[PDB]
RNA sequence: AGUAGAAACAAGGGUGUCCCCUGCUUUUGCU
């Protein structure tokens, strides 16, 4: 009614019936930002000097029949001029004092429902429990972190569909929403955010902040967990740890952690199995995590795991170039090698059948509990500046790193026949039997390893054969760096390819993943894990 | 048949169809078997929903409500948008392709079909495409043929005879003229067009003089970059260059460095907007917070407190000014005090009178008239503005006394800061203790009552500014503490009379003359007082511990000018603070990082450790924690009020040099490329900017006591 | 905390 | 005494 | 006792007291009157680093252009531009010999980019210089004029929206005989060909405001709408290229440039007892932007874009030629003044050609007669150089690849060299086994630079052993080191509103613990000091204080009004109730359960009129001036309120010429209104339509009346009115 | 005079001393 009357107004005039008239909807984008206002260069100073004036406030015309025009002190609320470039009209902020403490007021019932997000952080912080405050040396490593807790991780496209058809149900256009799970919270929004008087733009963006993965690279101390980050201020210092646990839970880390529960398993169960492959994508196909599918959670959880990254792979679709060994990702970061087939023999006179790869190279190491950076030569190891939680992690990630140097000397170090096989009954990889051989123990290996005496710089520090700290001694190229080694920020997402034995190979054909390099630990699922499939019974 | 397809039809459907062509990014001259298609569709959809109505109750109506609603012939947006509204509307759920139209009659959604073949076989392709059920489909036929669902046709028999015969009349038509044969219909291949970005014209003879020398054109650079293969191009021109082009590594040695060199002349002289250690303040016992009650009525109030007043009479003239416009200038603001402390009502700002004496002073008039070029070119003495480097000046003894009488603490505390919310965590608990011993080591520090008279000062001289740009508005200069019996003060330093403020660019000059109490003769000090007019105001009896000692009292009068950008950043000389406190924090952390507790009540109760903070004759001077903590705010402060590009690049400048001085410290065995050049680039900084010339003298001292 | 100086 | 807030009764 | 605070280094290293040395509390450097000289100065310096070049009459500007590209090689040490073509093409083989398919890669990338990419997309800048106009305009506004410019002119190849197509469109103008413009009284002008042509190859040079570390005011420029959709396709691909590079240090955050940092310097310090010595160099480039030639960055896209589509290396390949063939205004012009008359007037720089040389002084008229030769309508022939500097990226790529010419099999030496780079920044570690070879490799690395027109500042660099250094601010001393300073002037009232002010406080004060090392009681006491400030900016004194302002009276009527007075924002006289715990909790949520049901009623009610929502990308966004870099985009956390307000603009366009823009806005905003009120969703995603405004606003008006008739919800009585209206309009539209 | 520093402010426009308009708008780039 009141929109034709005022499109009938508006065609009245000549110059705006041209407008009108002339300009496509495309056009529009462009001509609504069209302003002679320039971009404030100094908003504080501006905002300094404005607030001195008598009306540095814009508001709607309606103003002017909303409130009066003076104040009980014949203090001026409101002024007729106009706004430059618009038809708001100047008002002094004793115009939103008056609002607050005489203005109409309403029932605020949606505003905890449309804004959950806050009152979500709200509610956990006021829930939450602290513990005493440890003053100690803080390691801090820089870690890519999701600082959003509670969201349903939707991308922008499947957040953007579902702020349409809850907040503008007529303009869906020609999407339909497929994904039940998007379906659930299309209609739970649609049911709370009925009859919502609140500005449809501050729900749509309200929605988009909540249903959205955020992400930043932070310099993490201790857990992480998009309710530890988010207090991440109040927990972590320069030289103090306040100990605090969140009073709440958010669904995103326990569907994180029941996919991976869940990954493993599969893995694990399609290893046995005759067909790798097709077992593997029949799981995939057939599992629920909390009423959810799995194939639906995999396309879009950007958890990284090997696990998990197997399955993603399996079905098709790109995953991180970084290649896996003895449980860590390995992110190439300068140099080249060239594969080259040779034999060897170990210190218990066996024949080993290895690829070799000839070149200088550095890679990044990332392990759960350890992470470093390896500069290596052919057969040679040039350093390995490890740091990790304990001595135990970094313990494995030097085993790890001593194996994939491929050394001779780390060979000869071999005692005993080397026979390990995996769940299926499949003779491994020389690189991986190796590898379990060396962490079933490493007393020859660190032992027979080398010694050479180092400089005692700071954030630096020595291990000796038996794993304690040195200031004056350590092993051919091993340092522990004090302060923590930070990890890689982005990795590549490139094409794979796998196998009927799940070893996925990049185009180059190097292998990335393989089941023998999914873990054994087994933890408790958060969330309930349904198996429709006929093996997991 | 294009003529055919366009003059038998109505210009609105043709416009439609060509529209719903276009859309699709289509050639309409190209492609018509397409577009009559289309355009047969239109008529045959627009005939299927015109003459149909809806009464009241809900029946049929042939000659209000409109039985069909049209989809075809429409931007997929709006047609996206109009099934999407009917679908929520009435319910049923919307199909996954677009359809032809609705019927509100029995509220489902119908496609409608002209197919030259038989009606069954475009009636099962549309069917088995759409895969819908709960849409109709209607197909016709140019021979007379029509099919819907279930054989069940929606549309009445005369409105189905008469779709019939336009069909018929117009594949008549079309006959007439020969290619009903050879039409056979069309279907939407959706074609995929490759991109294409030429450089011709103007821009190719751009392209083509925008190359190495010795390419004529942009083609043949583009052939020599594509067969060009590494050999040893950049290892022959390192050989052919001269080896005149090295970086050369100096040593850089303990008796490498050399002292910075200070610029040379007459002294430097107080630039500040105020009074800073020679200010002199009527205090009176006031039960009030900072910013409270009127301004000029404590003004008044803390004049009455004093008595000795006596005639004024110049003592330190201004050189280049007018000093009986000084003296005229305080007698007015005495008599307009005096008038309005004889009105009974206290306003909140006080307008001076526009005399000859205030108009002087305040620069009235100063500007030159502008005008236009050609009014003025045969000017003789038209020139350029002066644009010549400040002249320089040699660093002077008072900065450093100000410096040090800045450091200082107080017998009345200068800063009540805001609450916050409780504490609950013990994290904040210690945060608390912490600010607790640091706000007690600043809030007595003389540092801490220049940050809140320079915010004051420049609060009340932008608001002034703002609020009446066309008035002489007199602000006194007014100041809250709290003495160390508990005992609120408001301190009266002097008065500021603001002239015109007409400001539009954040650097344009707002002037004001500044009258300040001092107690300081400037005749000891006669280089430092060269912008101010000294005056005799009184004889105060000042109470010694001996007994009472009678010594003048002098009104300091200056012309001051500030800009929007200069009051702003003086309205935030808070935030010096947190510099300072930032810097000790770090410094208790690190070392409460080794010993695994908090040491910051074992500093601030027993300081046990010292920094070194100061020269004395017989060597280096080590301060406690607090007095670290002073010395920091007071440079900040310093820095605020002081701030000037040539303390900018000397800062800039000096750090490079402060670090290379550190390396050599370390033994990490520094060299330069060229420290001439770094030497030069510092002291191009170094003019008459008394802080500047203060930081370089500190920094040579600093020099000489590191490298021993 | 009373701040005191030896100056 | 003190040059900037002093007593004079 | 004097106190010399310098004298603290005696003890703190100067890394661990590095803010004691930055002035950051007192205002910045401004500049007063024109920028004119420091414009002629920066076209005279370039003209002389390259003076040793080849001398070209451009055919269709008219314009003196310098060549120094395969010039003379350098003879000494000062500033050089004659880089070599050979040199620069192997430098960018071996980069991507080292990462094999990075160029293909990026490429691909980057041409994907192209396609998609809208021509709205260039409204994201910021005061772009308008050609129809002849002065800087906001980016939308110069978008706006040219585009509808091109259209009068029958330039209407960007109505697909594309920016490609509006490429097309600039192309196809460059080739007009005549071009019409108009100037406000509407009147026409016609521009030649040549006229337009340098119109179009302008930069509106200023002067640059706020700068700390600098005695000396430098230029800047801006160019203008006719280039920015090929510099950003340029800039899109070269950001492709440098996040697939480890030693770049481009476009991550601090966070990331850290630890790459950290990681390039772990690796190359470790070593054995005594193998081999490794020096940091702390290094800096001297006239980064008055070296670089855009020919070079022409054959360094020409060797990216090799086996691709020809229309992608056009695409590429136009923004340097563009670049190679610019123009540059001299500022505003000069002021005079007459002492003896006691006048002042204003001399424009388009007079600066044939003006007689008598009123200025020494240095500026031998400026002026240095400059007068590439005089041409008022603008300056500046062929060589980057005085604008927007391309940082392939500055970045260039300096990678001479870090990255450092391998030792590059070298064929005991010695080699790595490190990070960021546009002109870069820090440098050289291994080497004695000081010989580490001079060598330092040498090395200076001539490799001099041949591909890279000039390292041997007088703002240092080198010493690989423990401790400086990167853009950022020091490291056996790990980075906190420099609060750095981030002091974030720490105020920003000026968007209250909320958003209250919000951005909060915020920074939460980064600053996260990131900056900032103490807790610092934190404290920056917040103690914030709700000050925030309270004088903003009049909202506690509602019981005394404190006399125009705003007490209300806010002691709310006060006295409430019952729950910790429920109040601090907007309304309330108490602060934020903490350390609590500084990552919106205000009006972290007191929500304690305020009155009226009070919370009043405030957060969406039928106020202070509260205005624009597009969704500029909701809860904020742009803040940090006090280094560019401007960034900062998002807040803040509950819509009564408290939301927008500030009143400013009305000096009023008395000019130019106020009929003004007005025409108005208009816009009108129609624009009007769309929302028939489609609500457009301000959310951009509606697509190539139908006017009123076709569907016609259509939309009758369905949603057929629509909310058959709902009930409707008189027949008031759907018929409508629907006559309508018939109203559309009738009207024709006629 | 004063601010200030490589160029500016010390009000600028408008209309016929009053009145009207303006306080970033002939000048603030780029990841
Ligand atoms: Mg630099």
């Amino acid at each position: 009614m009141e929109r034709i009357k005022e499109l009938r107004d508006l065609m009245s005039q000549s110059r705006t019936r041209e407008i009108l008239t002339k300009t496509t909807v495309d056009h529009m984008a462009i001509i609504k930002k069209y302003t002679s206002g320039r971009q404030e260069k100094n908003p504080a100073l501006r905002m300094k000097w404005m607030m001195a004036m008598k009306y540095p406030i814009t508001a709607d015309k309606r103003i002017m029949e909303m409130i009066p025009e003076r104040n009980e002190q014949r203090q001026t609320l409101w002024s007729k001029t106009n706004d430059a470039g618009s038809d708001r009209v100047m008002v002094s902020p004793l115009a939103v004092t008056w609002w607050n403490r005489n203005g109409p007021t309403t029932s605020t019932v949606h505003y905890p429902k449309v804004y959950k997000t806050y009152f979500e952080k709200v509610e956990r912080l006021k829930h939450g429990t602290f513990g005493p405050v440890h003053f100690r040396n803080q390691v801090k490593i820089r870690r890519r972190v999701d600082i959003n807790p509670g969201h349903a991780d939707l991308s922008a496209k499947e957040a953007q569909d579902v702020i349409m058809e809850v907040v503008f149900p007529n303009e869906v256009g020609a999407r339909i929403l497929t994904s039940e799970s998007q379906l659930t919270i299309t209609k739970e929004k649609k049911k709370e955010l009925q009859d919502c008087k609140i500005a449809p733009l501050m729900v749509a963006y309200m929605l988009e902040r909540e249903l959205v993965r955020k992400t930043r690279f932070l310099p993490v101390a201790g857990g992480t967990s998009s309710v530890y980050i988010e207090v991440l201020h109040l927990t972590q210092g320069t030289c103090w740890e306040q100990m605090y646990t969140p009073g709440g839970e958010v669904r995103n880390d326990d569907v994180d952690q029941s996919l991976i529960i869940a990954a493993r398993n599969i893995v694990r169960r399609a290893t046995v199995s005759a067909d790798p492959l097709a077992s593997l994508l029949e799981m995939c196909h057939s599992t629920q995590i909390g009423g959810v599918r799995m194939v639906d959670i995999l396309r879009q959880n950007p958890t990284e795991e090997q696990a998990v990254d197997i399955c993603k792979a399996a079905m098709g679709l790109r995953i991180s170039s970084s290649f896996s060994f003895g449980g860590f990702t390995f992110k190439r970061t300068s140099g080249s090698s060239v594969k080259r087939e040779e034999e060897v023999l170990t210190g218990n006179l066996q024949t080993l059948k290895i690829r070799v790869h000839e070149g200088y190279e550095e890679f990044t190491m990332v392990g759960r509990r350890a992470t470093a950076i390896l500069r290596k030569a052919t057969r040679r190891l040039i350093q390995l500046i490890v740091s990790g939680k304990d001595e135990q992690s970094i313990a494995e990630a030097i085993i790890v790193a001593m194996v994939f140097s491929q050394e001779d000397c780390m060979i000869k170090a071999v005692r005993g026949d080397l026979n390990f096989v995996n769940r299926a009954n499949q003779r491994l990889n020389p690189m991986h039997q190796l590898l379990r051989h060396f962490q079933k123990d490493a007393k020859v290996l660190f032992q027979n390893w080398g010694i050479e005496p180092i400089d005692n710089v700071m954030g630096m520090i020595g291990i000796l054969p038996d794993m304690t700290p040195s200031t004056e001694m350590s092993l051919r190229g091993v340092r522990v760096s004090k302060m923590g080694v930070d990890e890689y920020s982005s990795t590549e997402r490139v094409v794979v390819s796998i196998d009927r034995f799940l070893r996925v190979r990049d185009q180059r054909g190097n292998v990335l993943l393989s089941p023998e390099e999914v873990s054994e630990t087994q933890g408790t699922e958060k969330l309930t894990i349904t198996y429709s499939s006929s093996m997991m019974w | 048949m294009e003529d055919f397809v366009r003059q038998c039809f109505n210009p609105m459907i043709v416009e439609l169809a060509e529209k719903a062509m276009k859309e699709y990014g289509e050639d309409p001259k190209i492609e018509t078997n397409k577009f009559a298609s289309i355009c047969t569709h239109l008529e045959v959809c627009f005939m299927y929903s015109d003459f149909h109505f809806i009464d009241e109750r809900g029946e049929s109506t042939i000659i209000l409500k409109h039985r069909f609603e049209i989809i075809e012939g429409r931007d997929r947006t709006m047609a996206w948008t109009v099934v999407n509204s009917i679908c929520n509307t009435t319910g049923v759920e919307k199909p996954k392709f677009l359809p032809d139209l609705y019927d509100y009659k029995e509220n489902r959604f119908i496609e409608i079909g002209v197919t030259r073949r038989e009606v069954h076989i475009y009636y099962l392709e549309k069917a088995n495409k759409i895969k819908s059920e709960k849409t109709h489909i209607h197909i016709f036929s140019f021979t007379g043929e029509e099919m819907a669902t279930k054989a069940d046709y929606t549309l009445d028999e005369e409105s189905r005879a008469r779709i019939k015969t336009r069909l018929f009349t117009i594949r008549q038509e079309m006959a007439s003229r020969g290619l009903w044969d050879s039409f056979r219909q069309s279907e939407r291949g959706e074609e995929t067009i490759e991109e294409r970005f030429e450089i011709t014209g103007t821009m190719r003879r751009l392209a083509d003089q925008s190359l190495p020398p010795n390419f004529s054109s942009l083609e043949n650079f583009r052939a020599y970059v594509d067969g060009f293969e590494p050999n040893g191009c950049i290892e022959g021109k390192l050989s052919q260059m001269s080896k005149e082009v090295n970086a050369r590594i100096e040593p850089f040695l303990r008796t490498t460095p050399r002292p910075l060199r200070l610029p040379d002349g007459p002294p430097c002289s107080q630039r500040s907007k105020f009074l800073l250690m020679d200010a002199l303040k009527l205090s009176i016992e006031d039960p009030s917070h900072e910013g409270e009650g009127i301004p000029l009525y404590d003004a008044i109030k803390c004049m009455k407190t004093f008595f000795g007043w006596k005639e004024p009479n110049i003592i330190k003239p201004h050189e280049k000014g007018i000093n009986p416009n000084y003296l005229l200038t305080w007698k007015q603001v005495l008599a307009e005090l005096q008038d309005i402390k004889n009105e009974e009502k206290i306003p909140r700002t006080k307008n001076m009178k526009k005399t000859s004496q205030l108009k002087w002073a305040l620069g009235e008039n100063m500007a030159p008239e502008k005008v236009d070029f050609e009014d003025c070119k045969d000017v003789n003495d038209l020139k350029q503005y002066d644009s010549d480097e400040p002249e320089p000046r040699s660093l002077a003894c008072w900065i450093q006394s100000e410096f040090n009488k800045a450091c200082e603490l107080t017998d009345s505390s200068w800063v009540e800061l805001d609450e916050i919310g409780e504490d609950v965590a013990p994290i904040e608990h210690i945060a608390s203790m912490r600010r607790n011993y640091f706000t007690a080591e600043v809030s007595h520090c003389r540092a801490t009552e220049y940050i809140m008279k320079g915010v004051y000062i420049n609060t009340a001289l932008l608001n002034a500014s703002c609020a009446a740009m066309d008035d002489f508005q007199l602000i006194p200069m007014i100041s809250k503490c709290i003495t160390k019996e508990g005992r609120r003060k408001t301190n009266l330093y002097g008065f500021i009379i603001k002239g015109r403020s007409h400001l539009r660019n954040d650097t344009d000059v707002v002037n004001f003359v500044s009258m300040e109490f001092s107690l300081t003769d400037p005749r000891l000090e006669p280089h430092k007082w060269e912008k101010y007019c000294v005056l005799e105001i009184g004889d105060m009896l000042l109470r010694t511990a001996v007994g009472q000692v009678s010594r003048p009292m002098f009104l300091y009068v200056r012309t001051n000018g500030t800009s929007k950008i200069k009051m702003k950043w003086g309205m935030e000389m808070r935030r010096c603070l947190l510099q300072s406190l930032q810097q000790i924090e770090s410094m208790i952390e690190a070392e409460s990082s080794v010993k695994e507790k908090d040491l910051t009540k074992e500093f601030f109760e027993n300081k046990s450790e010292t920094w070194p903070i100061g020269e004395s004759p017989k060597g280096v001077e080590e301060g406690s924690i607090g007095k670290v903590c002073r010395t920091l705010l007071a440079k900040s402060v310093f820095n605020s009020l002081y701030a000037s590009p040539q303390l900018e690049g000397f800062s800039a400048e000096s750090r490079k040099l402060l670090l290379i001085v550190q390396a050599l410290r370390d033994n990490l065995e520094p060299g330069t490329f060229d420290l001439e050049g770094l030497y030069e680039a510092i002291e191009e900084c170094l003019i008459n900017d008394p802080w500047v010339l203060l930081n370089a003298s500190w920094f040579n001292s600093f020099l000489t006591h590191a490298l021993r | 905390y009373s701040p005191t100086s030896p100056s | 005494y003190s040059p900037t807030s002093p007593s004079y009764s | 006792m004097d106190v010399n605070p310098t004298l603290l280094f005696l003890k703190v290293p100067v890394q661990n007291a590095i803010s004691t040395t930055f002035p950051y509390t007192g205002d910045p450097p401004y500049s007063h009157g024109t920028g004119t000289g420091y414009t002629m100065d920066t076209v005279n310096r370039t003209h002389k680093y390259s003076e040793k070049g080849k001398w070209t009459t451009n055919t269709e500007t008219g314009a003196p252009q310098l060549n120094p590209i395969d010039g003379p090689l350098p003879e000494d040490n000062e500033p050089s531009g004659y880089a070599q073509t050979d040199c620069v093409l192997e430098a960018m083989a071996f980069l991507e010999e080292s990462h094999p398919g990075i160029f293909e890669n990026s490429c691909l990338e980057t041409m994907e980019i192209v396609q998609q990419t809208r021509v709205d997309k260039l409204t994201q800048g910021r005061q772009t210089y308008d050609w129809t106009l002849n002065r800087n305009q906001p980016a939308a506004t110069a978008l706006a004029n040219t585009i509808e410019v091109f259209r009068s002119n029958g330039l209407t190849a960007n109505e697909s929206g594309r920016l490609i197509d509006f490429l097309k469109d600039v192309m196809d103008s460059m080739d007009k005989e005549e071009m019409e413009i108009t100037t406000h009284g509407k009147k026409k002008q016609r521009l030649n060909k040549r006229s337009y042509l340098i119109r179009a190859l302008t930069l509106n040079t200023m002067t640059k405001d706020a700068e700390r570390g600098k005695l000396k005011r430098r230029a800047i420029a801006t160019p203008g709408m006719q280039i920015r959709g090929f510099v950003y396709f340029v800039e899109a691909l070269a950001r492709s290229i440098c996040e697939k590079l480890e030693q770049s240090g481009l476009p991550v955050g601090g966070n990331e440039k850290k630890a790459k940092l950290a990681n390039v310097v772990r690796k190359m310090m470790t070593n054995s007892q005594d193998t081999e010595l490794s020096f940091t160099i702390t290094g800096d480039n001297t006239k980064w932007n008055e070296n670089q030639n855009p020919r070079m960055f022409l054959a360094m896209i020409t060797y990216i874009t090799r086996n691709q589509p020809e229309w992608f290396r056009n695409v590429l390949s136009i923004a340097p030629i563009m670049f190679s063939n610019k123009m540059a205004r001299l500022g505003k012009g000069y002021m005079f003044e007459s002492k003896s008359m006691k006048l002042r007037t204003q001399v424009p720089a388009e007079m600066l050609a044939n003006i007689d040389l008598k009123y200025f002084n020494k240095s500026t008229r031998e400026k002026i007669e240095k400059i007068r030769p590439l005089l041409i309508d008022g603008t300056a022939s500046l062929s060589p150089g980057m005085m604008m500097g927007m391309f940082n990226m392939l500055s970045t790529v260039l300096g990678v690849s001479i870090l990255n010419l450092g391998q030792k099999k590059y070298t064929k030496t005991t010695y080699w060299w790595d490190g990070l780079q960021s546009s002109d920044d870069f820090a440098l570690i050289v291994n080497a086994p004695n000081h010989e070879g580490i001079q060598a490799g330092v040498d090395r690395f200076y001539r490799t630079c001099k041949l591909v027109g890279i000039n390292m500042s041997k007088k703002k660099s240092y080198i010493n052993r690989t423990g401790t250094f400086e990167f853009t601010s950022f020091f490291y001393r056996y790990g980075f080191v906190a420099n609060f300073s750095m981030e002091l002037p974030s720490f105020g009232v920003s000026g968007i509103n209250e909320s958003a002010d209250m919000s951005v406080g909060v915020t920074v004060i939460k980064n600053n613990m996260i990131n900056n090392d900032l103490g807790p009681a610092t934190a404290q006491m920056a917040l103690q000091l914030f709700i000050k400030d925030y309270r004088y900016t903003y009049r909202c004194h506690r509602g019981d204080t005394q404190i006399q302002t125009r705003r007490a009276f209300e806010l002691k009527k709310l006060w006295e009004q409430t019952r729950s007075k910790a429920g109040l924002l601090v907007s309304d006289g309330g108490p602060n109730l934020y903490n350390i715990r609590n500084l990552h909790i919106p205000e009006v949520c972290l007191k929500w359960e304690l305020m009155d049901e009226d009070y919370q009623g009043r405030l957060c009610n969406p039928m106020n009129p202070f509260v205005s929502h624009k597009e969704i990308d500029s909701v809860n966004n904020a742009v803040v001036m940090p006090a280094h870099g560019p401007a960034k985009s900062m998002e807040y956390d803040a509950v819509a309120t009564t408290h939301s307000w927008i500030p009143k603009r400013n009305r000096s366009i009023l008395n000019t010429s130019q106020r009929g823009i003004l007005e025409d806005e108005q208009m816009y905003q009108k129609c624009c209104n009007l769309f929302e009120k028939f489609f609500p969703s457009s301000s959310y995603r951009r509606p697509v339509g190539i139908s006017s405004m009123v076709e569907a606003m016609v259509s939309r008006a009758r369905i949603d009346a057929r629509i909310d008739f058959e709902s009930g919800r409707i008189k027949k009585e008031e759907f018929a009115e409508i629907m006559k209206i309508c018939s109203t309009i559309e009738e009207l539209r024709r006629q």
